[PDB]
């Protein structure tokens, strides 16, 4: 009743094709990873399988509120109607949205005007292995993301929490056969094309035989 | 009179906010599932996974959809599930999953002058079994299926079994090649993150091979 | 909201059905691709698996906007609005863009009228791989696209770099035989529905 | 010219989520379907192809009309706006509404109200198969169907010929390898759902291992 | 400039749920075929693939328009826009309109009403096998091309060009098979519903 005309006061003046202040500040995003299961790896396919609680969060200045509630635990039908960030996995092969009786995403708009946008997902990615030492030997699967249309000077990614405690695998997430998932360790990093300096957060897992 | 009915569902649906929940910023709403297991179809120990045909039901009382001049139960057509809200109930260890679209999509919108919503869906989930394969001939499986919200804490929704024992049905009309179900039970749980926490249920029963 | 003013004044009085140059000049296109991996090349059903970052770039002179800010850089939302051109892969069994996660559609807009526009491409091609000599292998393996509807009166398409323009990765990117270099061409193949350019990728590769 | 003008006469007003008749009669459909082929059985996971034109018929008397012609044949645009019934196939586990240029469906509005429409499937149903006798196999494959969301009291299922007449296969074509189709057999039950009472128009194939 | 305002009127109170000639003579659809690839002939699930440049032409007299002495290309999400036949095939179990950087479809206006039409279809038709002679075998795996809800009352086909309206079978090389020769087969299909016109292409298979 009341909501109602808040949500429609919040969309009047507002723009899907423009980042939160665009000609100023760049927009941090806070990226938050939950992994629910780390999938099989497919060593002839050479890549693994993982899925993620993929969490972001950002500010945005147009959808600050001053209304009874704090946070405002919106639908998934909501997150079309504003920005999001472009975020795509740079090694990612075949990467599938859940979709559900109703899509499996999220938005939390705050009064502050921080949102948090998480995905459950299932990407797949490339994990090339030396076959030299064959019966045994440890590697690291590489998981890289960052935009796709913004490049480091309107977009710029962060951690949620610190870098050693953000990416989380489950306690039960472990769906291996032959590996053994032991330690993860992340780091940022710069990845420069022929548009502009992309910036490009390395997710590497640290996983051995049995 | 039809004329009569048209006036009342287009009252319904003028002034709805489906980016709302029912009682939005107050007492959480009961949503209760209800399972009518079609099959078990293919359980495969290659893949660690089973597909499972179901038909998942669900009810909540919602106040906006409410009615005075019209005794039935009014059933409306399938394309009233997108003009309305639904919860975002998905499965935590699905793989692939789909509503079957044979001649439309298997939807239940089922009103009441009370204001209670059913929801019917025809889905049929890959879900993913952690299987031990210690000893062969002895199996003894207990492959689960959790419902689970994703964007709505314990106190925006909450779930339980429509019917506590009998809201799951059919799984003693099961047939399998290779299997035998001995038992399956149904268990409420209450699951926190860092987003917050989440009601789940967990259809849960044990295979044997022979 | 001063960027705003001037997105939305160029959607008015916009038809997204019509080419910029629709009676005057063929619109000139020009292309190039980031080859981001080679995968394998099974060869049993003549294919090979290959992920770039395809570009395009063309005038539009309905796009013009006085100078405010110099570029504008445009999520995936805007791809819809803006005229784009149709271009297929002759030999794509299934080429299937990446759609995860706001799907990877990029596009900036000059105040020239110039429009940059990019996808994530995977494809699947078709390349045989020459059994005459089993162990001692060689390939060709061709990769080349065109317009469908749009011939070579009303499209035409260029390289920006002669004879090369196209980028490559660290060779990391599971292939089993040796990926030894490049070649591109342009060709004007005649069909019923008229003439059109083709622009033909070799990825030379080897056995070993 | 003129047919633009009596089309909109026809929707205006229209309820596209009402069945002829709420408050009134039951709504009868006339099923009738044409096997174009009988595909071939899978013996490892108890299954069966089968390609139908899947006919229907029913009266609705808002879309009866006075003009030239003396039946409409529309496209299927125009069928996504008319009241069309939710018949699921009860023993499909995957199926495929087949569209090539158009959707695969016509709608054929006669003068009188009644109108007809079809669709052509391919169903992929599972039959419970008796491997007791597995080089001398005699199956008997269901094929039921009913509505999904309507009650007994608000469709019934019919047949439009006589019922041994009803169903027909095609003379030139079967793909059958294995097996061959001694002839169908039809059947209309009754089948006591948790949400209510379904009509279930069931059809058998008879098979024999060649 | 001109141009523009002649495509809206054309889209202006254009009906697409009545063909052209509603209630009058049967419109006419001419159609071409250019064979891609015979690419999986599969002996076990009695299948072949085919990909396909799927061409149509009608005559269309609420599309006409009286200057502009050009072809008017439009982009493809006009088809959606407009009527097309739905012409399936009778014996598909897997097909798609490829889908490469957008949709692949062509629409191609002209200046007296004939609307060209184009898709790139890559179809999964099943056929019948004889397995006796288990080598060399010729086995004559046809496409037939029908349309679902217009009777012969509504509609005509007709292979456009007559013998030349199928091209490119002959560049086209299987591994195990070998195309010997097709041809094109026009007739009339009753059903309880109505009368159906069905095109067939044939191809036999002569296998090395
Ligand atoms: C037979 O029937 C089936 C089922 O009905 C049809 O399949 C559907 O076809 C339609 C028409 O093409 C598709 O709708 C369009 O989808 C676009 C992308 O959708 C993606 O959805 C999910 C992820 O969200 C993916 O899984 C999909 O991938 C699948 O489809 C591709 C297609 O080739 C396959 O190759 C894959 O293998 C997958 O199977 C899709 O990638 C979507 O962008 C588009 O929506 C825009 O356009 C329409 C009209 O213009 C408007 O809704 C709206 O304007 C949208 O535009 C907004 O967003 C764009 C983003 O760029 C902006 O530019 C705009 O400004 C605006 O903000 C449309 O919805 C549908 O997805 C597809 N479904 C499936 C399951 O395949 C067959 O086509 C049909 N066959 C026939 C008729 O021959
Ligand atoms: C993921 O799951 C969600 C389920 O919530 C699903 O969202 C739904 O998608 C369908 C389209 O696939 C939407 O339906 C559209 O709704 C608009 C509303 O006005 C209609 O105008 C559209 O009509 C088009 O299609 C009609 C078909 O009959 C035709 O009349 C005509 O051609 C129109 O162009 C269309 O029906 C539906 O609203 C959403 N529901 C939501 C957002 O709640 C989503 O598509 C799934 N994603 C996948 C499968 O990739
Ligand atoms: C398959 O395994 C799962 C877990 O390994 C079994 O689920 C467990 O079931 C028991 C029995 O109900 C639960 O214990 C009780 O739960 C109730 C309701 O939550 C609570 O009131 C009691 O105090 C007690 O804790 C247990 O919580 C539950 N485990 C989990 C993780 O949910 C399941 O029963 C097994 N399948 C079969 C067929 O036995
Ligand atoms: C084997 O392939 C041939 C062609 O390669 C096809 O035979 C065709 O079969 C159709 C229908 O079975 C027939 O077409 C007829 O053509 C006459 C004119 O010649 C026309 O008046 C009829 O109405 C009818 O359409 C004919 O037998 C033959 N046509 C041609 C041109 O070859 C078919 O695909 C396969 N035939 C068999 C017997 O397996
Ligand atoms: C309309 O729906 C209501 C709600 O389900 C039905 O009321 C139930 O009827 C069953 C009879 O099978 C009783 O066992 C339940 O106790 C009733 N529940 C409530 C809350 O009343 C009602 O019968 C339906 N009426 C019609 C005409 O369909
Ligand atoms: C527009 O398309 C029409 C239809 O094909 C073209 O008309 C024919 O063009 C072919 C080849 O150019 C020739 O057979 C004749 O020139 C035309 N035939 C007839 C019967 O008129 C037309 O040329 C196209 N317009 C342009 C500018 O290319």
């Amino acid at each position: 009743t009341v909501f109602t005309r808040i949500l429609d006061r919040l969309l009047d003046g507002y723009d899907n094709r423009l980042r939160p202040g665009l000609g100023e500040r760049v927009t941090e995003v806070k990226t938050d990873i939950f992994v629910t299961s780390f999938g099989p790896v497919s060593d002839h396919d050479m890549e693994y399988t993982i899925d993620v609680f993929f969490r972001q969060s950002w500010k945005d200045e147009r959808l600050k509120f001053k209304g009874p509630m704090t946070v405002l635990r919106l639908n998934n039908l909501m997150a079309s109607k504003i920005w999001t960030p472009d975020t795509f996995f740079h090694n990612g092969k075949k990467s599938v949205a859940h979709n559900m009786t109703m899509p499996n995403k999220l938005l939390r708009i705050t009064e502050d005007g921080t949102l948090l946008y998480t995905m459950r997902l299932t990407v797949r990615a490339e994990c090339p292995m030396h076959l030299e030492d064959f019966p045994m030997d440890a590697h690291a699967c590489p998981l890289k993301f960052g935009s796709y249309a913004y490049t480091r000077a309107e977009v710029v990614y962060e951690w949620t929490r610190e870098p050693a405690r953000s990416v989380v695998v489950a306690e039960d997430g472990s769906r291996l056969n032959q590996y053994d998932l032991l330690g993860q360790t992340v780091d940022s990093g710069i990845v420069q094309s022929s548009t502009g300096e992309y910036v490009v957060m390395t997710t590497h897992f640290h996983l051995k035989r049995k | 009179n039809m004329s009569y009915v048209k006036e009342t569902v287009d009252r319904l649906l003028k002034g709805y906010d489906i980016r709302l929940r029912p009682d939005f910023g107050g007492p959480p709403v009961d949503v209760g599932m209800r399972i009518d297991v079609a099959s078990i179809d293919m359980v495969s120990e290659v893949n660690m996974d089973y597909t499972l045909t179901m038909y998942f039901q669900q009810s909540w009382k919602d106040k906006r959809l409410s009615y005075s001049g019209i005794p039935l139960n009014l059933t409306l057509d399938n394309r009233v599930a997108d003009q309305l809200w639904v919860p975002d109930t998905y499965f935590l260890n699905d793989k692939k999953s789909f509503v079957h679209g044979v001649t439309v999509k298997n939807r239940m919108i089922r009103l009441h002058p009370d204001g209670t919503v059913l929801y019917g869906l025809r889905i049929t989930t890959t879900a993913a079994c952690m299987m031990d394969l210690r000893r062969y001939p002895l199996d003894e499986q207990n492959c689960t299926l959790e419902i689970e919200s994703y964007g709505y804490t314990t106190d925006d929704i909450e779930f339980y079994w429509n019917g506590g024992e009998g809201a799951v049905t059919g799984v003693n009309k099961i047939e399998l090649p290779q299997f035998s179900i001995v038992d399956y039970k149904m268990v409420s749980k209450k699951v926190e993150f860092t987003t917050g926490a989440y009601p789940r249920l967990s259809l849960s029963f044990r295979l044997k091979r022979n | 909201g001063d960027v705003t003013v001037i997105l939305n004044n160029l959607l008015e009085g916009y038809d997204n059905k019509l080419r910029p140059d629709i009676g005057v000049k063929p619109t000139l296109i020009h292309t190039d691709m980031y080859v981001n991996s080679i995968g394998p090349v099974n060869a049993i059903n003549m294919e090979y698996t290959i992920d770039i970052f395809f570009a395009q770039t063309w005038y539009d002179r309905r796009l013009k906007f006085n100078s405010t800010i110099k570029v504008l850089r445009l999520n995936s939302n805007m791809v819809g609005k803006i005229w784009i051109p149709d271009t297929f892969f002759r030999n794509s069994k299934k080429a299937d863009a990446h759609w995860i996660t706001t799907p990877n559609r990029m596009l900036r807009i000059w105040n020239d009228g110039r429009v940059l526009y990019t996808l994530r491409l995977t494809i699947d091609a078709e390349c045989q791989l020459q059994l005459h000599n089993f162990p001692m292998d060689e390939h060709s393996c061709p990769l080349e696209f065109s317009s469908y509807g749009y011939p070579r009166e009303e499209i035409v398409y260029q390289w920006k770099r002669s004879s090369v323009e196209v980028g490559d990765t660290r060779s990391w990117r599971l292939y089993q035989f040796s990926f030894v270099g490049l070649r591109n061409t342009t060709e004007v193949v005649k069909t019923t529905s008229g003439d059109y350019v083709v622009m033909s990728v070799y990825f030379d590769l080897s056995r070993r």
